[PDB]
């Protein structure tokens, strides 16, 4: 099987540099086009350039001219790209893919470039409370870096669970989380959200408790 | 310098009925006795994945219901019908001449009936202003369709500055959005006011809906 | 009768000469007499492709006098080295198969 595999997500400060890696098997790597493209929060895309490992010949967007530089290993089966001068317009996701004479047909998985000043912070976790039905809810705010993981009662309460995409404000993520459950079970019951921040290593627990 | 235009950046379909994306270039995609156009589906998390080559060309693999034609400037995807899997976004790609470019992208979405969001409003916590902060949060959950407006206002007057957006996509399972809106005060701000209001305007209602604490209770 | 290939012809017929990046595309025209039906076989020097994708899918023929002529095309957008060789197209109508080939030359520099 043909699989290209990209580096793991960068968490690059602006002004520095990084080289992105694609490495190919399954197939002979000096035969085909390489080819990159980026992508800036699901949506939209944007041909950076090629590379043809052979005898190394490269084309680039002249948007990306100053900014990308491909290159190759030939010995590895590895296509780089560099990002060189780099900022928050540099924050993206950048794949490569494989151009077959016909039709781009392989693709890596992505990789997701940040661009930030902010070092590790857990987040803070604050408890929100206020029909048959009662919404409550959790606000995870000033964290870095993306992700967290947000589960009500250990993972025992899945349904009207609504955690919603972080928003990044002055350096750090902010999201909440609502659960509606029966009234008739909250306060009676405890509700708690569990919060997990792989990055800092940290997990809390916040009980949700009447004003 | 190919600029590639396409049409609706959104749509809603129902399922079983027709969708029609277009694409307009800027000038010919056109050479040699071929159209050099190309059509793209994308899911989140994935790459994009080639459903028709050369404008007309099926892949292997793509149900016969996906149909590309046109030719010089003007072309045109139809989906018919839309099976569920559909939900997506498609791009139209020429490789007529470099550099390669792309469309922005038609996000399809399925049609179901019209949903009011049901709203819900929360104080600072305690523990939040100890610090010296305070966040008010509004729910604004299960509402179709897509378009909504939400307005803060603080002792009758509304406040813009401070708000903070965040918005689901489309529910799989209800075909209904959801959204979140923040309002980060400092704790003197907020300690010197007394009513707090989210008000939400949506299809569905001529009036908003308005949920509202005291700070006093 | 009109069971007769008249001839096989490839166009361009010579002197094809591309770089890294370019697109290839050969036209190969049978012409025949009004009976026959014909089936189009390519060989090409790359095995980087399915014949399926290079090899137009659409019915390309058209009738004139007592003549009929069919048309088959190939097409690789982006050309490498491994595409530098012979093409060959082979005309079969299953009483006889006619062919011809023109050389295309691949350099290595980017296409302008
Ligand atoms: C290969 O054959 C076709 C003709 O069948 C040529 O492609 C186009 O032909 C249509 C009409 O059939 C014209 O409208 C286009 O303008 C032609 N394309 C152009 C501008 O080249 C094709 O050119 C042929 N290739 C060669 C070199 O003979
Ligand atoms: C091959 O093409 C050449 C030049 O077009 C032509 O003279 C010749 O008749 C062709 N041969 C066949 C077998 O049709
Ligand atoms: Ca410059
Ligand atoms: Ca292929
Ligand atoms: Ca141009
Ligand atoms: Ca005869
Ligand atoms: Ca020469
Ligand atoms: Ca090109």
């Amino acid at each position: 099987k043909v699989q290209l595999q990209q580096s793991g997500t960068e968490l690059v400060k602006p002004g520095a540099s990084v080289k992105v890696s694609c490495k190919a098997s399954g197939y002979i790597f000096t035969e085909y086009i390489i080819h990159w493209v980026k992508q800036r929060s699901g949506q939209g895309l944007e041909w950076i350039g090629w590379l043809y490992p052979e005898s190394n010949i490269i084309k680039y967007n002249e948007k990306f001219k100053d900014k990308a530089t491909l290159t190759a290993d030939k010995s590895s089966s590895t296509v780089y790209m560099e990002l060189s001068r780099l900022t928050s317009e540099d924050s993206a996701v950048y794949f490569c893919t494989r151009h077959d004479g016909t039709n781009f047909d392989y693709w890596g998985q992505g990789t997701t470039l940040t661009v930030s000043s902010a070092k590790t912070t857990p987040p803070s976790v604050y408890p929100l409370a206020p029909n048959s039905m009662v919404t409550l809810g959790c606000l995870v705010k000033g964290y870095f870096p993306e992700p967290v993981t947000v589960t009500w009662n250990s993972g025992s309460l899945s349904s009207g669970v609504h955690t919603f995409p972080a928003v990044l404000q002055s350096d750090l993520y902010t999201l909440s989380s609502s659960v509606t459950v029966p009234s008739s079970t909250w306060p009676s019951e405890t509700v708690t959200c569990n919060v997990a921040h792989p990055a800092s290593s940290t997990k809390v627990d916040k009980k949700i408790v009447p004003r | 310098d190919i600029v590639l235009t396409q049409s609706p950046a959104s749509l809603a379909v129902s399922l079983g009925q027709r969708a029609t994306i277009s694409c307009r270039a800027s000038e010919s995609v056109d050479s040699y006795g071929n159209s050099f156009m190309h059509w793209y589906q994308q899911k989140p998390g994935q790459p994009p994945k080639l459903l028709i080559y050369r404008a007309s060309n099926l892949e292997s693999g793509i149900p016969a219901r996906f149909s590309g034609s046109g030719s010089r400037t003007d072309f045109t995807l139809t989906i018919n019908p839309v099976e569920a899997d559909d939900v997506a976004t498609y791009y139209c790609q020429q490789s007529n001449e470099d550099p390669l470019t792309f469309g922005a992208g038609t996000k399809l979405e399925l049609k179901r009936a019209d949903a009011a969001p049901t709203v819900s409003i929360f104080p600072p916590s305690s523990e939040q202003l100890t610090s010296g902060g305070a966040s008010v949060v509004c729910f604004l959950n299960n509402f179709y369709p897509k378009d909504i407006n939400v307005k803060w206002k603080i002792d009758g007057s509304e406040r813009q500055n401070g708000v903070l957006n965040s918005w689901t996509d489309q529910d799989s399972k209800d075909s209904t959005y959801s959204m979140s809106s923040t309002l980060t005060l400092t704790k003197d701000e907020y300690e010197r006011h007394n009513s707090y209001t989210c008000e939400a305007t949506h299809k569905t209602s001529t009036s908003p809906i308005v949920k509202s604490f005291n700070r006093n209770e | 009768p009109g069971y007769r290939i008249y001839d096989v012809v490839l166009s361009p017929s010579h002197g094809i000469e591309l770089s890294v990046g370019e697109k290839l595309v050969l036209n190969c025209t049978a012409r025949t007499e009004l009976n026959v039906g014909i089936d189009f076989n390519w060989e090409y020097p790359s095995s980087k492709h399915q014949h399926k994708k290079l090899v137009n899918r659409d019915l390309k023929t058209q009738s004139g006098s007592e003549m009929k002529k069919f048309l088959s095309t190939l097409t690789i957008d982006g050309v490498t080295r491994s595409d530098q060789g012979l093409y060959t197209c082979a005309a079969s109508s299953g009483l006889m198969t006619k062919k011809n080939s023109t050389f295309v030359r691949v350099h290595e520099k980017p296409f302008v």
